[PDB]
């Protein structure tokens, strides 16, 4: 039996309960998962490497975007990412108690049963689609 | 409002001198215990001292919970407080302790400051020059300008389906998003696209504004405690366990600390340690209290309020060792102690007032006398659970305040725990 | 002609039998006594119908069989659709997947309900084999019996046309439907609290129809959501309905769900919290601690108490009757009078079993109306509880 | 500036106090009293130290709140892995206690590797089929092969970035460009932020050494291993993955030099909670080659031990008892009291008089001690609503009235609710 | 870095030639008739023979159980696998504990597969000699050999090997001047890449530059693999190779640890009996030491004297420390050593008999020897006497901290003062029981 | 049913002969088959909500040895509804739809 999916009608408003104001979520750095890009080593040569604050390469609009992108690379840390890498029969079976068979034909033999009713599977149904929600799905 | 079980309190009561008033601020009578945590209230807000402990004992129905919400209230939502019950400690998927360390870690807030920058562009203006170089056209309300960006923005952008008449917002630092129509969609007649449009934002082409965001380190501690999404590492299903078994503190909670002092001394963070309130401690096993006692004392526990109903009794898991609270000595000592007093008729009766004046119930004078001679009877959480039902009949009966046929009808009709238990005997 | 919802015990009630002044009645809406546990039931219902208090709990007391939870299905009953009632007994909480107290924070969750009101264009239209396949913005036949609109539209609509082609603010969805094609329907949908699950993950209505998610995010999805939802109160986006939580036979829960249940009732969006218990003097489980009902003092001061007498002959041969009328049964005035007996001697829910063979042996031998001498045969052929005890002298296999 | 760590429990000990010759001091680095149990504590900080052997055991006894923990956890800031747990932590619902007793023997040893690769670094003039590689005193044209062909497209590697590959082909793109950032006028990537040119020779050789503890394990226990390094990680821990693959490895890196083993202390406060199959457990595991020095402490004396009706001294498994060397500690005395008192105003910043001070010192006397530290900061934040500059007898009268002690409550409970 | 163990003193039982005991009996003294039934039992191991045998290293605490077992353990060598395991091991929360004692089992049995393998390497130089079309058909263009001119560091050899060979030489990039990797049988070719004397300093590029071959082109290669049978179900059990087992959320729970009766024995024990009885392994059984055997439940018992019924069960010895005592996981169910009376039927009870304080001594200074400190001969008395008084395992801690106490005081040798106030400094349970 | 006469394809026009006659479906691309399932003389059945290969067309004398082995040209009309009275349980449906197996999203198929 092929069953219907079950509709499951809902507010739009349901699907934008956790999205946070544009203008309140700040930028956090705390996510120490950068132990995936970054090195010890490398973390320590950008740190002896960063470019002075002179950085001698509309006037107090350019220099106070100077100083916004001398501020962020100013950031810089690593958990681990090198120590990681710097360190490190098949045999064939019946699966059953026949003598000797293709595993595949064993497999093929025995299938009795189907699923009784399977469905397809269950879509929400809120006549509002956010464009975020729709997005991240895709 | 919906009118809760602790909506009258407010705050705590305290005068400019520090004492505790009589009847002030939704709380009557306990000066003590009042002024108890006015003081914890205060040592709190210092901010200098961890892991400090108090204990807010006493009989039941004494408002030990009340004055656990009159200190989150007078302390402010500025500070973290968190609401725990003993129970809530017995988790299926996580251990006990690692529960218990998690409430500790949520009771400890810090505010990010951040001084954000957009640079919203319209995306008609896509013009790109060699994939090395692009540039995007600024159209608002207020003015229009031209930007110049890395290659890198135009990578993400274009990973969006940007069109031509989009609004997209383009931060100064990292990411993008789209926002489809600035009154050109509806324009051309063609039907919707499972999303709803927006006009042209108002104000500048570039805004800039503070940002302060309210995080606490548990929050930081689930974001580390994942892959943060991404590359193939993104797949995520239904039945995902977010709150994960565990997460070492040693490698995990010590790198969020020292990200945090070094942005706090940066002066882009600023802590603010909370309270954790933990209701029904004697629910907790004595391998909880053990490690409790303990916990308390590092350099990073914040102020820890706890509140025991019931008196002395067997310990939880030991079923043989008796203490009084039902909290092992080892853990009652170190915790100050507040012992709560028991209230007298005229409080009760005063109680009961200022309920119905929170709750909007308007009782009459002899109306105020039974309902408190009721109360003192059993129990005030009878009188103050009965004074609704009473102004409801009252309202069917077509009377705007309660009277004494009322209230007597409506104590009647119900029954309290030592009027159940005396029929009970049947 | 069968369906799911065959006759049952409980079936017979459908309502509360009260007054405008919520005065009971002595036979209406399926009640038939516990006049004073009426008017309390009535009363508690009005005021969760309020709504404007929070935090409140009751317990229904009395011996078993004494319409303990008749009281609770007819107050369920007149309560209605629109209201979420989360009814549960005291073992559903012991759950795997999640904890005792998760499972009970979780069913307080299914006991709030939200009210949300989506003003939405739809189009009308009826499928005349449009969008054909392989064998541009293409051609739309829009049209209706009352105007018709022939027009085109883009590539990323032609191919979503296709009875009745229902087009709304989605990519499309599917006689010729009569009316102006475009009308405004407003769509309510209440939800009860789904929003801390149906936004824990992604595909996650999957697991609200599930339950295969395992304790819910601790203090990180269950505040944001309720902040959220309270900030859409006040401003016109969302308004939220208190519902019931009834928990039957609590006596199952433990030392640890009483002491969670004592704090749960002081919280803003805290349901109306109706219980019900036949044991009296019990220890509580997970102690030794002997108790009323079981249930702890520091809880039971937290709640009413609504204690429901015993039926007396008049209430049982009414109760009876109301049975007979939900069911198919009917006999002489003697067999009435011979079942209330056995009833009142008995139980009545044995009396309603006792009827039930009855009409089925008078269905078997032909027979038309049920007499004595077939509700004796079917006491001799079915044994009382009390009957086999008297019996149990055999020594079948003692402990 | 308010910190994460602050002013706690045991934050007025900033060490084990002791003299060249550990001839325990009256009161040093803020700890006081206790002489016999601060020189046992030295003697065993000495043997950490040392090295020299394996699976020694400590016990440190002694009535609560006479510095049991204060001493522990001066030893740990005088100690260098330190890993300290309670007897809860190793109860687990995921890990049975034997699995993560041994996952907490093991993170309580440290293992320093030394790696030493090739390492080519330089700013990108231009590529191609062949590189251009500038650095700051020289520059360098090199032949891209296959491989280095598609790493240089699957990373967008272009002019002015800064980038770096060791052997195995191993490319990383570090940084973006140097220069370039000018015409990057408003918007900057999130991933391209810029460097230094780098200076020197362009091929050079680095030496680096990674600390790592032994509980490594994890590492090498599925086919992603930092995800398991975070959060709680694997729950199996095959013994065959543990002893016969890790183990191995670090005597082959001791035996080449590659690597080298530091053994930590594991501290387990209030070891008396522990189960008969922990302490069962620990006999055996105190026996390894590769076991670190532990510590516990315990204020039981003649009590049960949990998961079984018998008694023993400490509430432990006499066959433990005999394995541990018993470091009891002494009650403090008026002077002792007042030093440490003395030393906790010093440390809150707190300010008292002389008259104060005895009071308090009378108080600790007749109570607990850590009621009087309470106190303390009490009656500072009382004068401080007075406005006083420093705290009388009167301000810790009025504490004492308000907060009450485990006697003086245990006396009022006569109310029985 | 030595890292001294508690007690690693003990190499081996140190019986003589005859099978008797002796005192030096190389690290381990005292216990004559317990070194000598542990000289017998690992007789027995090394002949291979018994299975499924059982012993008990019944004793009072501090006879040195886990001692002696270390010593036997030693003597049989690292050839032979063996397994320690305590008894609070086998509570497991994810995989039962008859599993996990089956597991063990398995662990404790060793086997040595051998692989020879007959493979040609070498610096190759393609060509194909022209030869006559196939002269059962008509007439044309064919190839009836593919001469491969392998050259090593020792010379050249080229191999006219089999011209149905060709396809795998086109399918990888097989081009003059790389080594490969041939295969006698199997005949499949894989590149390990281009002679390191073509690796141009200027040409940047790893992995695929490789040094000439040492030796003649023909190299039989023999290894050897020692893996327990546990090794082997751990590696059948899990899948590999394909079918979207990289995912991570639905697959990242290893500890999948829970095994079937089916795999672990049948079809793995018939293909070792097919390695074996065909030359390609050698079946080594080792010894499962189960010390604080105590502390297993009795649904470990029950599990136990049904397992060492089977043939395959590897030696167990088990060593009890405790008395008469309730048997865990039963109602006041006393037994002799916490071990059910049934269970004891199918174990040797090895007795050992508490040290003669001239034993403490021996030990003392032997404990003292291994550590590499002196001591005289006051303090070594006194060491023996507070050994005697209390247990002796606080007499063998009490060296190394004398020892640091001496060296940090000045002097070289633990002078009788050193210990006594070491004794005063730390001190046993015994005298800590006066609370 | 039938014999596939042509599978040129998002939507596949699919060629299905039969005794009875030739009918060129509009299927569906979810239908799209990923295993052989060869251009022609492949015998495949189909039903609204997965295919089955039945077995290859009977052209057993153009090779002399193939591996595939052949079954008859259905004799049955190509499109045909037949009505099935199947028996289930109510906790059959409530399993299913629980953790649903059918569709083609790639979510599903994860789940
Ligand atoms: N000082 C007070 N003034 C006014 N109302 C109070 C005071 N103390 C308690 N109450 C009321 O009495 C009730 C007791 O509730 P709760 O604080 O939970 O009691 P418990 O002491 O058992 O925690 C509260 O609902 C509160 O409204
Ligand atoms: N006043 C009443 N009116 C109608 N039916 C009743 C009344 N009281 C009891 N009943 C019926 O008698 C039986 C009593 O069982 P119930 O009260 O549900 O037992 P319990 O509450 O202990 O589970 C039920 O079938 C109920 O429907
Ligand atoms: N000798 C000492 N020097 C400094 N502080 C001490 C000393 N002894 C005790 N303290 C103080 O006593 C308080 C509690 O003692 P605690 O360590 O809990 O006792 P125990 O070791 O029994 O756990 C700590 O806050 C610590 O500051
Ligand atoms: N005969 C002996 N010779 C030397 N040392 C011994 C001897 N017997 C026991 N020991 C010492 O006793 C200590 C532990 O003995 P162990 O095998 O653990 O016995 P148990 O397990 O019964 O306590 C070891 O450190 C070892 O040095």
């Amino acid at each position: 039996y092929v069953a219907g999916p079950l509709e499951y009608p809902s507010a739009s408003l349901i699907l934008k309960a956790l999205e946070r104001d544009f203008w309140k979520e700040a930028d956090l750095s705390m996510f120490d998962l950068i132990g995936l890009e970054n090195k010890i080593t490398r973390h320590e040569a950008e740190l002896l490497s960063k470019k002075k604050i002179p950085r001698k390469l509309q006037a107090p609009v350019y220099g106070r975007d100077l100083l916004r992108i001398c501020a962020l690379p100013s950031h810089g840390r690593v958990q681990w990412r090198g120590s990681l890498d710097g360190r490190r029969l098949m045999l064939t079976l019946c699966r059953c108690g026949e003598s000797l068979q293709d595993v595949i034909d064993r497999v093929a033999f025995v299938i009795p049963p189907v699923v009784a009713a399977p469905p397809s599977l269950r879509v929400p149904r809120p006549p509002p689609l956010y464009s975020h929600r729709m997005r991240i799905l895709r | 409002q919906r009118i809760a079980s602790h909506s009258h309190v407010k705050g705590l009561g305290l005068d400019e001198s520090g004492l505790a008033k009589q009847a002030a601020s939704g709380l009557v009578g306990q000066e003590n215990a009042r002024e108890a945590c006015g003081v914890i209230v205060e040592l709190i807000k210092s901010k200098k001292m961890a892991g400090r402990a108090v204990l807010l004992a006493g009989p039941p129905g004494t408002g030990k919970t009340a004055l656990a919400l009159a200190i989150a209230q007078e302390l402010g939502s500025k500070v973290p407080f968190c609401p725990m019950v003993g129970s809530e400690v017995y988790s299926t998927e996580i251990k006990k302790t690692e529960v218990l360390m998690e409430n500790f870690r949520r009771a400890i807030g810090l505010r990010i400051k951040e001084t954000k920058e957009v640079y919203e562009g319209e995306v008609t203006e896509l013009t790109p020059c060699e994939i090395s170089h692009v540039i995007i056209g600024l159209k608002t309300a207020k003015g229009t300008k031209q930007l110049k960006l890395d290659p890198s923005i135009f990578e993400s952008l274009q990973k969006e389906r940007v069109e031509a008449g989009d609004v997209i917002y383009i931060e100064a630092n990292s990411g993008a998003v789209k926002r489809q129509g600035r009154c050109d969609t509806y324009a051309t007649e063609f039907d919707l696209e499972a999303e709803e449009y927006v006009p042209l934002p108002k104000g500048d082409v570039h805004k800039k504004k503070e940002i302060i965001q309210d995080v606490t380190l548990h929050d930081l501690d689930v974001a580390n405690a994942r892959p943060q999404g991404g590359q193939d590492i993104l797949s995520m299903m239904g039945q995902l366990m977010k709150p994960k078994k565990t997460e070492i503190t040693d490698k995990l909670r010590g790198e969020i600390n020292k990200v945090v002092n070094k942005y706090i001394d940066q002066g882009i963070a600023e802590l603010v340690p909370g309270v954790l309130f933990v209701d029904e401690v004697h629910m907790l096993d004595i391998e909880c209290f053990t490690y409790l006692h303990r916990a308390l004392e590092s350099s990073i526990a914040p102020i820890v309020i706890f509140a025991s109903n019931r008196g002395n009794c067997v310990i939880r898991g030991t079923e043989d060792i008796t203490s009084p609270h039902g909290i092992p000595l080892d853990l009652l000592d170190r915790v100050m102690i507040i012992r709560t007093m028991l209230y007298t008729p005229q409080e009760m009766k005063q109680i009961i007032k200022i309920r119905a004046q929170t709750e909007g119930i308007n009782i009459s004078e002899e109306a105020l006398n039974h309902l408190g001679e009721i109360g003192t009877k059993t129990t005030l959480r009878y009188s103050v659970q009965l004074l609704t039902p009473a102004n409801l009949l009252a309202k069917i009966n077509g009377k705007d305040s309660i009277e004494k046929e009322h209230v007597e009808e409506i104590s009647e009709l119900f029954y309290d725990a030592k009027s159940s238990a005396k029929i009970l005997a049947d | 002609v069968t369906r799911i919802e065959r006759i049952g015990a409980h079936s017979h009630i459908r309502g509360l039998g009260l007054d405008d002044a919520l005065e009971p009645r002595q036979a209406s809406q399926g009640m038939v006594g516990q006049l004073a546990a009426r008017r309390a039931a009535g009363v508690v219902l009005e005021m969760i119908r309020e709504g404007k208090i929070a935090g409140r709990a009751v317990l229904i007391a009395g011996q078993p069989g004494t319409g303990k939870t008749a009281i609770a299905m007819g107050m369920a009953q007149a309560l209605g659709p629109d209201t979420p009632f989360t009814a549960i007994a005291g073992s559903e909480i012991f759950s795997l997947e999640m904890s005792k107290t998760e499972a009970l924070t979780q069913a307080f969750r299914r006991s709030i309900g939200v009210r949300i009101k989506e003003e939405t264009e739809i189009i009308e239209g009826e499928v005349v084999e449009i969008q054909i396949d392989r064998p541009k913005v293409g051609k739309l036949t829009l049209k209706t019996t009352e105007m018709e609109t022939i027009y085109d539209l883009g590539t990323k609509m032609i191919e979503s046309l296709t009875d009745v082609i229902t087009i709304d603010k989605a990519t499309g969805k599917i006689q010729c439907p009569d009316g102006e094609l475009q009308k405004r329907k407003e769509v309510v949908h209440t939800v009860s609290l789904h929003e801390i699950d149906v936004i824990n993950s992604r595909t996650q209505g999957f697991l609200a129809l599930f339950s295969g998610d395992t304790g819910e995010i601790k203090s990180e999805v269950r505040e944001q959501i309720n902040a959220k939802v309270a900030e859409w109160r006040e401003e016109g986006k969302a308004e939220i309905i208190p519902g019931v939580l009834f928990i039957d036979e609590v006596h199952m829960l433990d030392i640890e769900s009483f002491s969670f249940l004592n704090r749960a009732l002081e919280s803003d969006m805290a349901p109306v919290l109706i219980m019900a218990t036949n044991r009296g003097i019990t220890r509580i489980r997970g102690t030794s601690y002997q108790s009323p009902h079981g249930i702890p003092i520091d809880l039971l001061d937290r709640l009413l108490i609504v204690s429901t007498t015993p039926y007396s002959e008049k209430d049982t041969k009414q109760i009876l009757r109301i049975r007979c009328e939900e069911e198919d049964v009917e006999m002489s005035e003697d067999a009435y009078t011979v079942l209330t007996r056995i009833g009142l001697e008995t139980s009545l829910r044995y009396a309603i079993q006792l009827i039930t063979a009855a009409s089925l042996v008078c269905r078997k031998r032909k027979g038309t109306e049920v007499q004595v001498d077939d509700i004796k045969r079917v006491y001799s052929l079915f044994l009382d509880e009390s009957r086999s005890t008297q019996y149990m002298k055999e020594y079948q296999d003692a402990f």
